[PDB]
C-alpha cells in the first residue's frame, strides 16, 4: 500500500485529476438507477380535439327528491317572539333562541332607533378602511368590562367568529383535541386550519387523558419537533347538539399538567349560566385568566347580529390582523351594536332574570319527564334541550317523519316547536334526529305545563 | 398590510426575485460593496477582491440558505414554515431564469477575483471554499435535506 | 366573444430608477428591522408589548416571532393611516376622531377635537345611499319598530320570515334570473356556498386576483385549484385545454366538473373582467361560471344591473351570480342568483341556511327600498341621476388625473382609481399629507401587493359634487408636486 | 429661497432612502455611517488617485 501511495504521488496533477473525475463518473453510472428508455411522443391536434369532444361534465346540482323535509320552510308572519304566527297559525314560541326576551324590549328598540337616526344602516367598508365607528369601540369596551377581561373583538357574524378565530392560532403541524359533539362552526374552523385533529368522547376526561398521554409518548421520541408543536383543547360551555355542560376544572388541571391551551365556545351559556350570567366560568367558579380565549355570538342572548371573542390583549391583538372574517369583511351596522350595548346595560342592571330562567328550565325539564316513546336529552340547567325517540326504526327518514308528525300536531295545538337540522353528509358525528325545546323567561309556568301536557298527549298518541 | 388584499397568491415570498429591476439592484449592491471596500486606504487590491467575494458569498448564504420561513403571516397555514428562501423560490421549480442568474453570478465573481488575485494559492483555497459553500446548496439533489440535523427546526 | 363598445385599459410599467429606489428603501428597512430585533432580544431596549402570563412560561410559544417581522418593523411605523374611527354617516363628507401617539404608533391617545368635513374617498357608497335622512331610513325605522332588530333562529328553523321571501323575489326580478337567495354576510356567501357546489374530484379555475372569500371557499371544498393570469384569456384557454385533455393528476380520469371563479370589477387593480371571452370559452369547453359581482352590481350598467348589462349580455348565460349589498345599496348582506333548481339545492344544502342566523329586518327593508328606488318603482326621477352622475364623475376624475402626469390602473369606466406611489415611505407620507388637507384615502403596501407597486385607492361616488372633485384634484396636484408622484412618461 | 430648496432636497432624500419612517437615532446612525464612508472615499481618492478630477472641477469653476 505504501509503495502504491508513492507510485501515485509520482504521478502528475492533471493525470490524477482525470483519474478522479473518471472514478466519479464510474460512481455515477453505478448509482444511475434510472433506466431511461429514450423515447418521446406527443399528442396530435385532432387527437386533442376529439378528446375534448368526448368529455361530458356532470350537472352543477344533482336531481332533487321531492320528499325533502327541509324543502319546506316555515313562514313567520311577523316578528319571531312570544305569541307568534307560524304558517298562518297563532302559536306560542318554543323554538327561537331568545332566552332573556330582549328582542322586543322598548329600550333596545329605542337605542337601535337612535343609532339608526345618527348613523344609518350600512358601514360601507372594513374596519381597516373607515369602517370603524365609535359604537364599535364602545361595544368592545363594554364586553371587555362585562366579562372581566382585558380585551374583546367583534365580528359581524356568529359563524365567522369562531370559524376565523380557530385558524388564526392553530397552523399546520399543531395538535388539536376537540370534543366529539362540537358544533358545525367549530368543525369548519378546524378544517380551515390544517392542524391535526384528535376527537375524544363527549365529556370524557378518560379519553382526553389517554390522548394526552399518547401525545407525550410521541413527544419523547423527537423532542426537537416537540419543542415547536403547540397543543389546543377546544370545548363548549354548553353543547348545542346534546345540551350538556362541560367539566371545566378537570380540563384546567389537564391543561396545566400537559401544557395545552384551552379554547372555550360559549354561544349557549353566555347569558344564561352564572349568577351574573358571564358564562360557565361563574357556574364553576373558575378564574377567567385560566381560559385563553372565550368565543360567543351576540344572537342567542343579546338578540342582535354579530359575535365576539374575549381574552387577554396578547391573544386578542393577533386576530385584528390574522382573522379573515375581520380583515376582509364589512363591520357590523351601528344600530345592531347599539342594540347589543343596550342589552348589556339591561343584563347588568338586574341579574335576577338568570335565576328566573334557571327555575323555568328546572320546571319544564322535570315536567317533561315521563313520555312513553320520547326521552329527554340534556341537563336541567340548559335553556335548550332535546327530545329523542327511545326505540328508533332502522332508517333515519322514518324517524324524521315521526318527529315532524309530532311537531305538526303540536303546532295545530298552539305550541310552536322545531326540529334540529343538520347536514348529513358534512357532519363529523351526526346526532340522532330530535325535537328541540327552548325555554324563555317570557313563558309563564302555565304555558310551560300546558306545553308539557300537549307534547305528552301528542307523542303518546303518535308513537303508539 | 394583510396578504391577499390585492393579490390572491398565498406566498408572495416566491415572487420577489422575479420582479422588475431586482437583478439590476443586486448587481448595483455588489458594485457598491466593491466601491466601499476599495475606499479603505491600507488594503491591497487582491485582499479587497477576496473580501468582496467572501462577504457577498456569506451574505448570500445567510439570506438564501439559512433564514427559513416568511417574514409575514401567510394564509396557507405555514406550509413554508421550515423551508428556506431558496426552497420557497418559484414553488420548488428547480430551474428558472432567477435561479440560473443566482447560481451563475458567484461563479463570475470567482473568476474576476481569481484574475485579480494573480492566482495565489491561499486566495485560491479561500475563494474555492467560499464558492463551494455557496454552490453546494444550489444543487437540485440537495433540496430539503439538513446535514446532521442542523437548522432542521 | 365580441365587444359592442371599445374596451380600453392601461397598466403602465414601472420606471427602472423608481424600482431601484424602492429596493433601496426596502433593504434599509429590513436591515434596521434586524437591528431593532437584535436590540429587543437582549433587553437593551425595553419592549413595549404584551407578553405571556407568568404561569405559562413553560408552554410552547403561541406565535412565531419571524412571522411578525413586517408587523413590528414596517406596519407599526405607518400604522396611523389605518383604522381611523369616524363619528358620522359615511357620506361624501365624514367626521374623523383625532388621535395622537407618543411612542411611535405603539399606542394611541384620543384628543377631544374632531376633524370635520373630510372629503371621503375611502368608503364604498358608489350610488350615495349612505344617508341618515331619506325614504329608506324611514322604512327601516318602521320595520325596526315592528319586527325588532335581529332574528334569533335559522332559516330552516323558525327563523324564516316574510321579509326574506319578499327580498328574494325582488332580487330575482332585479337581476333577471329565475330565483335568488339572500344571506347575512358577503364573505359568508362565498365561504359557505362554494363548498356546496363542488367537492373532491372537481376542478376550480381561479383568477390571479380573487378576493379572500373566494379563495377560502375554494379551499374549504376538496376541489383542485389552478390559477390563471389576471384577465389573460390565453392562460385560461391553455388551462382549460390541459385540464380536459390530461385529466386528474395522479389517476388520470375525466374531471367531474370545471368551475371558473371570476369577479366583475377587481377593486385593487381597477379592471373589468373580459366577460364575452370568458363566456365563449366556457361555452366551447363546457365549464360552469361563478361571477362575483360585489363591486359592479350598482356601479356598472346603464340601469345599474352589473357587468352583464354593461357588456349587453344574457344573464341566463352565467351559472351562478353572487353579489353583495354592502358596496352600492348601503346595507350589509349578500345574495346568490341563478336558476330555480340551483336555488332549491342551495336552500337545502347550504351551511348558512342550516347553521347560521338569517338577515335582520331593518337591513332587508333598507335593501328593498334602495333597490326599488334604483329600478324606478317609486316613480321618482332619482335612481337614474345617481348612475349618470357616477359615470360622469368617474370619467372626469380619471381624465383629470391622467392628464396631470400620474400613473393610473384599470379601465376608463371603473369607478375605482388606483394611484401609484411605488415606495414604502411615500405610502405613509401620502396618507398623512392628504389627511392634513382634509381628504381621506386608502393606502396599500407591500405584503398585500407585489413588491414594486404600492398604491392608493380612490373610490368615487354619485354623491361627490363637481366642486368636491375639483378641490380634491387641486390638493392631489399639490401633494404630487410635493412628493414627486408624477411618474407617467406618456403625458404630464 | 435657497434654504427652502435645500430643505426640499433633504425631504426627497428622506423619502427615497426610507429614513422618513425611522426614529431620530436611526437617522443619526445612517447619516453618520454615510458621511464617514464619503469622507473616507474622498481621502483615499486624494491620497492615491491623481487629482485629474480636481483639475476638471477647477476648470469648471473657472
Ligand atoms: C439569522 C439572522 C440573520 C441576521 C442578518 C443580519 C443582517 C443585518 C446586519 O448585518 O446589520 C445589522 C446587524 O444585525 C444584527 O446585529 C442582528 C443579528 C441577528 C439578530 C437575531 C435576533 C434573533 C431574535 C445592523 O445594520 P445597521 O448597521 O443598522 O444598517
Amino acid at each position: 500500500l505504501v509503495e502504491m501511495v508513492q507510485a501515485l504521488y509520482e504521478a502528475p496533477a492533471y493525470h490524477l485529476i482525470l483519474e478522479g473525475i473518471l472514478i466519479l463518473w464510474i460512481i455515477r453510472l453505478l448509482f444511475s438507477k434510472t433506466y431511461k428508455l429514450q423515447e418521446r411522443s406527443d399528442l396530435t391536434v385532432k387527437e386533442k380535439e376529439e378528446l375534448i369532444e368526448e368529455w361530458q361534465p356532470e350537472p352543477l346540482v344533482p336531481p332533487v327528491p321531492k320528499d325533502h323535509p327541509a324543502l319546506n320552510y316555515n313562514i313567520v308572519s311577523g316578528p319571531p317572539s312570544h305569541k307568534t304566527v307560524v304558517n298562518g297559525k297563532e302559536c306560542i314560541n318554543f323554538a327561537s333562541f331568545n332566552f332573556l326576551g330582549l328582542l322586543d324590549n322598548p329600550r333596545v328598540k329605542a337605542a337601535a332607533l337612535a343609532s339608526l337616526k345618527k348613523y344609518g344602516v350600512g358601514t360601507c367598508g372594513p374596519r381597516g378602511f373607515y369602517g370603524t365607528f365609535d359604537v364599535h369601540l364602545d361595544l368592545e369596551d363594554r364586553l371587555a368590562k362585562f366579562m372581566k377581561t382585558e380585551e374583546a373583538i367583534i365580528y359581524s357574524y356568529g359563524f365567522a367568529t369562531i370559524a376565523s378565530a380557530i385558524p388564526a392560532y392553530s397552523k399546520r403541524g399543531d395538535i388539536v383535541f376537540v370534543d366529539r359533539a362540537a358544533c358545525f362552526a367549530i368543525q369548519k374552523g378546524l378544517q380551515a386550519s390544517r392542524s391535526d385533529i384528535k376527537l375524544f368522547k363527549h365529556n370524557d376526561m378518560a379519553d382526553l387523558e389517554r390522548l394526552l398521554k399518547e401525545q407525550e409518548i410521541e413527544d419523547q421520541k423527537n423532542p426537537r419537533k416537540a419543542r415547536v408543536t403547540r397543543r389546543f383543547i377546544v370545548v363548549e360551555g354548553l353543547y348545542m347538539n346534546t345540551g350538556t355542560i362541560c367539566p371545566l376544572p378537570e380540563l384546567v388541571k389537564l391543561k396545566y399538567k400537559y401544557k395545552a391551551r384551552i379554547f372555550l365556545e360559549e354561544s349557549l351559556s353566555f347569558g344564561v349560566l352564572g349568577e351574573h350570567g358571564r358564562g360557565v366560568t361563574e357556574h364553576y367558579g373558575i378564574n377567567i385568566d385560566d381560559i385563553d380565549l372565550i368565543s360567543a355570538n351576540m344572537e342567542n342572548a343579546l338578540a342582535s347580529i354579530g359575535g365576539f371573542c374575549c381574552g387577554r390583549s396578547f391573544v386578542i391583538d393577533h386576530q385584528r390582523l390574522s382573522g379573515q372574517g375581520y380583515c376582509f369583511s364589512a363591520s357590523l351596522p351601528p344600530l345592531l351594536a347599539a342594540a347589543a350595548i343596550e342589552a348589556l346595560n339591561i343584563m347588568e342592571e338586574n341579574p335576577g332574570i338568570f335565576a328566573v330562567l334557571k327555575e323555568k328550565c328546572g320546571q319544564i325539564h322535570k315536567a317533561l319527564q315521563g313520555i312513553s316513546g320520547l326521552k329527554v336529552v340534556g341537563e336541567s340547567l340548559s335553556p335548550a334541550f332535546h327530545l329523542q325517540l327511545e326505540e328508533s326504526t332502522g332508517s333515519r327518514e322514518q324517524d324524521v317523519r315521526l318527529l315532524q308528525e309530532i311537531v305538526d300536531q303540536c303546532m295545530n295545538r298552539s305550541i310552536a316547536l322545531t326540529q334540529a337540522r343538520y347536514l348529513e353528509k358534512e357532519e363529523k358525528c351526526l346526532p340522532p334526529p330530535s325535537i328541540r325545546v327552548v325555554v324563555t323567561v317570557e313563558q309563564t309556568e302555565e304555558e310551560l305545563e300546558r306545553a308539557a301536557s300537549t307534547i305528552k298527549e301528542v307523542a303518546q298518541a303518535v308513537l303508539l | 398590510m394583510n396578504v391577499g388584499t390585492a393579490h390572491s397568491e398565498v406566498n408572495p415570498n416566491t415572487r420577489v426575485m422575479n420582479s422588475r429591476g431586482i437583478w439590476l439592484s443586486y448587481v448595483l449592491a455588489i458594485g457598491l460593496l466593491h466601491i466601499v471596500l476599495l475606499s479603505i486606504p491600507f488594503v491591497s487590491v487582491p485582499v479587497v477582491w477576496t473580501l468582496t467575494n467572501l462577504i457577498h458569498n456569506m451574505g448570500m448564504y445567510i439570506f438564501l440558505h439559512t433564514v427559513k420561513g416568511t417574514p409575514f403571516e401567510t394564509p396557507d397555514q405555514g406550509k413554508a414554515r421550515l423551508l428556506t428562501h431558496w426552497e420557497q423560490m418559484d414553488y420548488g421549480v428547480q430551474f428558472t431564469a432567477s435561479r440560473k442568474f443566482l447560481t451563475i453570478t458567484p461563479i463570475v465573481l470567482y473568476f474576476l477575483t481569481s484574475f485579480y488575485t494573480k492566482y495565489d494559492q491561499i486566495h485560491f483555497v479561500l475563494n474555492t471554499v467560499s464558492l463551494m459553500s455557496v454552490l453546494i446548496p444550489k444543487l437540485p439533489q440537495l433540496h430539503g435535506v439538513r446535514i446532521f440535523g442542523i437548522n432542521k427546526y | 366573444g365580441l365587444y359592442k363598445r371599445p374596451f380600453n385599459e392601461a397598466f403602465e410599467e414601472t420606471p427602472m430608477l423608481v424600482a431601484v429606489l424602492t429596493y433601496v428603501g426596502y433593504g434599509v428597512l429590513t436591515l434596521f428591522g434586524y437591528l431593532r430585533d437584535f436590540l429587543r432580544y437582549w433587553r437593551i431596549e425595553k419592549c413595549h408589548h404584551a407578553t405571556e402570563r407568568e404561569e405559562q412560561k413553560d408552554f410552547v410559544s403561541l406565535y412565531q416571532d419571524f412571522e411578525n417581522f413586517y408587523t413590528r418593523n414596517l406596519y407599526m411605523r405607518i400604522r396611523d393611516n389605518w383604522n381611523r374611527p369616524i363619528c358620522s354617516v359615511p357620506g361624501a363628507r365624514v367626521d374623523i376622531m383625532e388621535r395622537q401617539s407618543h411612542d411611535y404608533n405603539w399606542s394611541f391617545k384620543y384628543t377631544g377635537n374632531i376633524i370635520k368635513g373630510v372629503i371621503n374617498m375611502g368608503s364604498y357608497n358608489y350610488l350615495g345611499f349612505a344617508r341618515n335622512t331619506g325614504s329608506c331610513q324611514e322604512a327601516a325605522a318602521k320595520v325596526l319598530e315592528e319586527y325588532g332588530a335581529g332574528v334569533c333562529s335559522t332559516r330552516q328553523e323558525i327563523g324564516n320570515l316574510d321579509k326574506h321571501e319578499e327580498l328574494e323575489e325582488l332580487v330575482a326580478r332585479f337581476l333577471g334570473v329565475e330565483a335568488a337567495m339572500a344571506y347575512g354576510m358577503g364573505f359568508a356567501t362565498n365561504s359557505m356556498n362554494i363548498p356546496a357546489l363542488v367537492g373532491k374530484g372537481c376542478l376550480i379555475l381561479s383568477d390571479e386576483l380573487n378576493h379572500a372569500s373566494l379563495v377560502l371557499g375554494a379551499r374549504l371544498s376538496g376541489a383542485t385549484i389552478r390559477i390563471f393570469k389576471h384577465n389573460n384569456m390565453q392562460s385560461l384557454e391553455k388551462l382549460l385545454k390541459d385540464a380536459i385533455v390530461y385529466g386528474q393528476p395522479r389517476t388520470r380520469r375525466p374531471w367531474k366538473k370545471i368551475l371558473i371563479l371570476v369577479e366583475g370589477i377587481y377593486s385593487m387593480e381597477g379592471s373589468i373582467v373580459r366577460l364575452p371571452e370568458v363566456i365563449a370559452l366556457k361555452k366551447k369547453y363546457k365549464a360552469y361560471l361563478y361571477l362575483d359581482e360585489a363591486h359592479s352590481i350598482g356601479a356598472l350598467g346603464p340601469t345599474g344591473r352589473g357587468v352583464v348589462e354593461y357588456f349587453g349580455l344574457d344573464p341566463e348565460d352565467v351559472d351562478v351570480m353572487m353579489g353583495t349589498f354592502t358596496k352600492s345599496f348601503g346595507a350589509s348582506g349578500g345574495y346568490i342568483g341563478g336558476k330555480k333548481e340551483l336555488i332549491d339545492y342551495l336552500r337545502t344544502h347550504s351551511h348558512s341556511a342550516v347553521y347560521a342566523t338569517s338577515l335582520s329586518p331593518p337591513v332587508v327593508e333598507q335593501i328593498i327600498t334602495s333597490m326599488k328606488c334604483i329600478m324606478g318603482q317609486d316613480g321618482t326621477s332619482l335612481g337614474k341621476e345617481c348612475v349618470q352622475q357616477l359615470a360622469e364623475n368617474t370619467r372626469y376624475f380619471r381624465r383629470r388625473l391622467k392628464e396631470m402626469g400620474f400613473i393610473i390602473y384599470g379601465n376608463e369606466d371603473s369607478p375605482v382609481v388606483p394611484l401609484m406611489l411605488y415606495m414604502p415611505a411615500k405610502i405613509g407620507a401620502f396618507g398623512r399629507e392628504m389627511l392634513k388637507r382634509n381628504i381621506g384615502v386608502v393606502v396599500v403596501g407591500f405584503p398585500a401587493t407585489p413588491i414594486i407597486e404600492s398604491r392608493a385607492r380612490f373610490c368615487l361616488s354619485a354623491a361627490h359634487t363637481k366642486e368636491i372633485l375639483d378641490t380634491a384634484l387641486k390638493e392631489i396636484d399639490e401633494v404630487g408636486d410635493l412628493l414627486q408622484l408624477k411618474y407617467s412618461r406618456h403625458r404630464l | 429661497r435657497a434654504w427652502k430648496q435645500m430643505s426640499w432636497f433633504y425631504y426627497q432624500y428622506l423619502l427615497v432612502t426610507a429614513l422618513y419612517m425611522l426614529e431620530p437615532w436611526e437617522r443619526t446612525v445612517f447619516n453618520s455611517m454615510l458621511v464617514s464612508i464619503v469622507g473616507m472615499a474622498l481621502y483615499t481618492g486624494y491620497v492615491f488617485m491623481p487629482q485629474h478630477i480636481m483639475a476638471i472641477l477647477h476648470y469648471f469653476e473657472i
